[PDB]
RNA sequence: AGAAGCUAUU
RNA sequence: AUUUUAAUAGCUUCU
């Protein structure tokens, strides 16, 4: 048989697929133990199938599903049955395994108890447990004094972690007497603590976890302890009422008037957090406290009506207005003159390789809520925690060249002060008012306040007019001003440092002009032995991002404060971020809803957090590719030792092996070179190693997204390139070509001709067609379209010429020459500046 | 011909919006679906028929 | 002068929000907590005196708001008004199968606690 | 060759 | 009622 095994010998190590072509006294010493019959597939088979999912090869998964009446065979006859987005029903199908999984967990504990009462020491593996929960192999177990046995179960539980949330294993815990036929437990409305239930669940299922668990993460030791305890809390928060989460409120007295304020917060991940700077009776309200109380969602909800919205599956809180709101989107404006000129110049002939794809799409009054109901793809996810710890160390090794820390209110740089401040401030003015009316002392005091308390904020949902080749309204999430000010003071130093560095893995801030594209491509090519190019996109970035990876991103970003913030200060900062941009109240057309998680795009650190997320997923794919290969098959001694030490540092070494972290970082930099911007990535990798399996391919990335990001990756959004002279197929919506400039050869980025043509043809405001003082618009479009003159296809190369003749038309109507000369635009891609 | 149909659909939808049709929910929703299907369509026959329907909506 | 103007704006908004707050039920629900701290989500559930329901289609309506009084969240609600997506009053007797196409969905129901 | 203000484009 | 970050062009003031 060719089955999944979890192995650690002196020679080989890993979770992979292998061929399978004293114990009496041990068995005599040891209801969770088999006699009898043994389910063809073990728990290792299921774990490997769900963790290494590949379409067109999931025969074992199909057999496991149709064996246990999770679905029928005809369920697999329909296409995209395995897709999370196109076929949500698969989730329900997966849940049909849940209870069985849960049963296995309980039996494991029994087994371990037996060992602790017989003085037996041994390492638990998933492949010794049948799908019914029966342990049936005691090979290496030795004897010790009875009553002092010890089981090692870190690999078992760590590998099993994702499947617990994938199959919804703890559903039966939400019923009376933990019985699926029994009714649901009727928790009190006022209960919010749940600490003792968390401890009871931990002792029921994870009794033999060696590490210490903190139900409230405010008691943790560092950021790694925060990650570990937050993972456990993510698993345990799925069995508690959804009304028990969010801000905890209280009644205070200001000048004897009773106000309702927020004094704490109950997180799903971080447990219960209480504000320290609380005064039950207050005298007068200055600017700072008035701001904090007005941004508070507590009173807004407390003074609103009960709301029941059946259009959405998001938890609803209240309706501020008495009538629901409807925001539509209008069609674009048509530039008749440009259309006439293009038609006269011989364009738009039927069959031309250049066709108008990008338009402006109108929407009806139910567009904002229709786009808001995309967080339904955000599912609670439990992560392999040993893998997450090693990967977070490797991922921070990518950020060890930047400068960061805390700045003051006189060191803060804000680009645009005419932007909006969010609810409830949007009612009284722009961000200029709130930056101008606060002195630097007030802002410093507000920062000092956020370092010991939690201020919950409300975001707004806005519809953005845009151009696309897809029929979809787009919503952006605007954040309140207070969150932005303290995030700026907390993060701007590091963000500016990242944006002011050249030749690095993250290329945010690097211009594409004046040879920038050539420099970036040459930096990413590095000196990889057998280079191939790979690229990918994330299907739904902000909607379908697990909350654990967002917390990891925030912790990696905040690690720069080693000398300026104590650990309580850093934890309260992280709690503020989680309560402000992760799971907060969302105002969507006059009503308040609860955000499941993911990402708010109007955040101050969105692109950099996305870059951390990209590096984490890539490193995870590399680890899962290296660890799942037959060690005997590998022919290089260095790579085999690297794999063995990677397994040991993952599941056998609680402390951090810094030297091996450096070694793995060097291996990745040599053989897997990345250029990354937000969720966009281009990789130059060693072909021979990827073919042998020593580095990740695109299928490893697809499997990682399948079991971690809750999305499916279609080949229609992934690209591979073999010839390096042709650059990346796509990167930030640009194609690449190797033109001849002077006596050198240089890479040039060019856009899609349809996009530039549509941008010229369609606008969003009527005056954009009437002012005729928009020559700069066409000049910018021509600066973008200039590289197309080097394309072999003539219809492509003719778009820039058409733009030049239209600019001439406009200038001759108004009336320099440079704007119709090709030298002005040729100088925009020359290295010398 | 296709591009002329799409551009004329854009112009006609803009005119209808100028005619305060956006304040009738069913009319505007039907117009939005018709316009989007025109924009994503490929054959000019049904696109012409949809243009005719939108023009009849405008004249009504 | 703006600082003073936005200070007054915040003060007013706070006190007006206060003036709409049904304080007796809030006192009743707060005084039962272990230390006077309650979750925010349950305050409109157990204190609000008006309910708004948004209904996309007829199946959801007949499974949610059948008649003139319905039970939701362990309370009884008397239907006060029904309005269409165009914000025009819809009579209760019109919400049948035959008149479903004429109505402009989704429907907004306003109910009062009873 | 620089800073600051405004608009536009990707 | 219209968010975050980056790059670029044009116009004005000014050592
Ligand atoms: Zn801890
Ligand atoms: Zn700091």
């Amino acid at each position: 048989v060719y089955r999944a095994f979890d192995i650690y010998n002196d020679k080989v190590a890993g979770f992979a697929k292998f061929l399978k072509t004293h114990e009496e006294t041990i068995y005599n010493l040891l209801p969770a133990v088999a006699k009898q019959r043994l389910t063809k597939y073990t728990m290792a088979d299921l774990v490997y199938a769900l963790r290494h999912f590949d379409e067109g090869n999931c025969d074992t998964l199909k057999e496991i599903l149709v064996t246990y009446n999770c679905c029928d065979d005809d369920y697999f006859n329909k296409k995209d049955w395995y897709d999370f987005v196109e076929n949500p029903d698969i989730l329900r199908v997966y849940a049909n395994l849940g209870e069985r999984v849960r049963q296995a967990l309980l039996k494991t504990v029994q087994f371990c108890d037996a060992m602790r009462n017989a003085g037996i020491v041994g390492v638990l593996t998933l492949d010794n447990q049948d799908l019914n929960g029966n342990w049936y192999d005691f090979g290496d177990f030795i004897q010790t004094t009875p009553g002092s046995g010890v089981p090692v179960v870190d690999s078992y539980y760590s590998l099993l972690m994702p499947i617990l949330t994938l199959t919804r294993a703890l559903t039966a815990e939400s019923h009376v007497d933990t019985d699926l036929t029994k009714p649901y437990i009727k928790w009190d409305l006022l209960k919010y603590d749940f600490t003792e239930e968390r401890l009871k669940l931990f002792d029921r299922y994870f009794k033999y976890w060696d590490q210490t668990y903190h139900p409230n993460c405010v008691n943790c030791l560092d950021d790694r302890c925060i990650l570990h305890c937050a993972n456990f809390n993510v698993l345990f928060s799925t069995v508690f009422p959804p009304t028990s989460f969010g801000p905890l409120v209280r009644k205070i007295f200001v000048d004897g008037v009773p106000f309702v304020v927020s004094t704490g917060y109950h997180f799903r991940e971080l447990g219960v957090v209480h504000n320290q700077d609380v005064n039950l009776h207050s005298s007068r309200l200055s600017f700072k406290e008035l701001l904090v109380y007005a941004a508070d969602p507590a009173m807004h909800a407390a003074s609103g009506n009960l709301l029941l919205d059946k259009r959405t599956t998001c938890f609803s809180v209240a309706a501020l207005t008495n009538n629901v709101a409807f925001q539509t989107v209008k069609p674009g404006n048509f530039n008749k003159d440009f259309y006439d000129f293009a038609v006269s110049k011989g364009f738009f002939k039927e069959g031309s390789s250049v066709e108008l794809k990008h338009f402006f799409f109108a929407q009806d009054g139910n567009a904002a809520i229709s786009d808001y109901d995309y967080y339904r793809y955000n599912l609670p996810t439990m992560c392999d925690i040993r893998q997450l710890l090693f990967v977070v160390e490797v991922v921070d090794k990518y950020f060890d060249c930047y400068d960061g820390g805390c700045i003051n209110a006189n060191q803060v740089i804000v680009n645009n002060l005419d932007k909006s401040a969010g609810f409830p401030f949007n009612k009284w003015g722009k961000a200029r008012l709130y930056y101008d009316s606060m002195s630097y002392e007030d802002q410093d005091a507000l920062f000092a306040y956020t370092k010991r308390n939690v201020i919950p904020t409300i975001t707004q949902m806005n519809l953005k007019y845009a151009i696309s080749a897809k029929n979809r309204a787009r919503t952006v999430a605007g954040v309140s001003i207070c969150s932005t000010m303290t995030n700026r003071q907390f993060h701007q130093k590091l963000l500016k440092s990242i944006a002011a560095t050249r030749g690095a893995t993250v290329v945010i801030g690097t211009s594409k002009f004046y040879g920038g594209w050539h420099n970036m491509l040459k930096t990413v090519y590095s000196d990889v032995e057998n280079p191939h190019l790979m690229g990918w996109d994330y299907p739904k970035c902000d909607r379908a991002m697990p909350n654990m990876l967002r917390i990891m991103a925030s912790l990696v970003l905040a690690r720069k404060h080693t000398t300026c913030c104590s650990l309580s200060h850093r934890f309260y900062r992280l709690a503020n971020e989680c309560a402000q941009v992760l799971s907060e109240m969302v105002m969507c057309g006059g009503s308040l809803y609860v955000k499941p998680g993911g990402t708010s795009s109007g955040d101050a650190t969105t692109a950099y957090a996305n870059s951390v997320f990209n590096i984490c997923q890539a490193v995870t794919a590399n680890v899962n590719a290296l660890l799942s290969t037959d060690g005997n098959k590998i022919a290089d001694k260095y790579v085999r030792n690297l794999q063995h030490r990677l397994y040991e540092c993952l599941y056998r070494n609680r402390d951090v092996d810094t030297d091996f972290v450096n070694e793995f970082y060097a291996y990745l930099r040599k053989h897997f070179s990345m250029m990354i911007l937000s969720d966009d990535a281009v990789v130059c990798f060693n072909s021979t190693y990827a073919s042998q399996g020593l580095v990740a391919s695109i299928k490893n990335f697809k499997s990682v997204l399948y079991y971690q990001n809750n999305v499916f990756m279609s080949e229609a959004k992934c690209w591979t390139e073999t010839d390096l002279t042709k650059g990346p197929h796509e990167f930030c919506s640009q194609h690449t070509m190797l033109v001849k400039q002077g006596d050198d050869y240089v890479y040039l980025p060019y856009p899609d001709p349809s996009r530039i043509l549509g941008a010229g043809c369609f606008v969003d405001d009527i005056v954009k067609t009437d002012g005729t003082l928009m020559i700069e618009r066409f000049v910018s479009l021509a600066i973008d379209a200039y590289p197309l003159t080097k394309h072999p296809n003539q219809e492509y190369a003719d778009v820039f010429h058409l733009y030049l003749q239209y600019i001439r038309k406009l200038h001759d109507e108004l009336t320099t020459s440079r704007y119709w000369e090709p030298e002005f635009y040729e100088a925009m891609y020359t290295p010398h500046t | 011909k296709m591009s002329d149909v799409k551009c004329t659909s854009v112009v006609l939808l803009s005119v209808l919006q100028q005619l305060r049709v956006e304040s009738s929910s069913k009319l505007w929703a039907q117009c939005v679906q018709l316009h989007n299907d025109i924009l994503l369509a490929k054959d000019t026959t049904e696109a012409f028929e949809k243009m005719v329907s939108l023009l009849s909506v405008l004249l009504s | 002068d703006k600082r003073a103007k936005v200070t007054s704006a915040m003060q007013t908004m706070l006190f007006t929000m206060l003036r709409k707050l049904d304080n007796d039920a809030l006192n009743n629900i707060i005084n039962n907590a272990r230390d006077g701290c309650v979750p925010l989500n349950i305050i409109p559930l157990t204190t609000a005196a008006k309910l708004m329901v948004v209904i996309p289609d007829y199946n959801t309506y007949k499974n949610t708001c059948d008649g003139t009084t319905f039970t939701y969240a362990s309370a009884l609600w008397e239907i006060q008004q029904v309005v269409d997506a165009d914000s025009k009053i819809v009579q209760l007797s019109e919400i049948s199968m035959d008149n479903s196409p004429n109505l402009a969905w989704p429907l907004i129901v306003t109910a009062l606690r009873a």
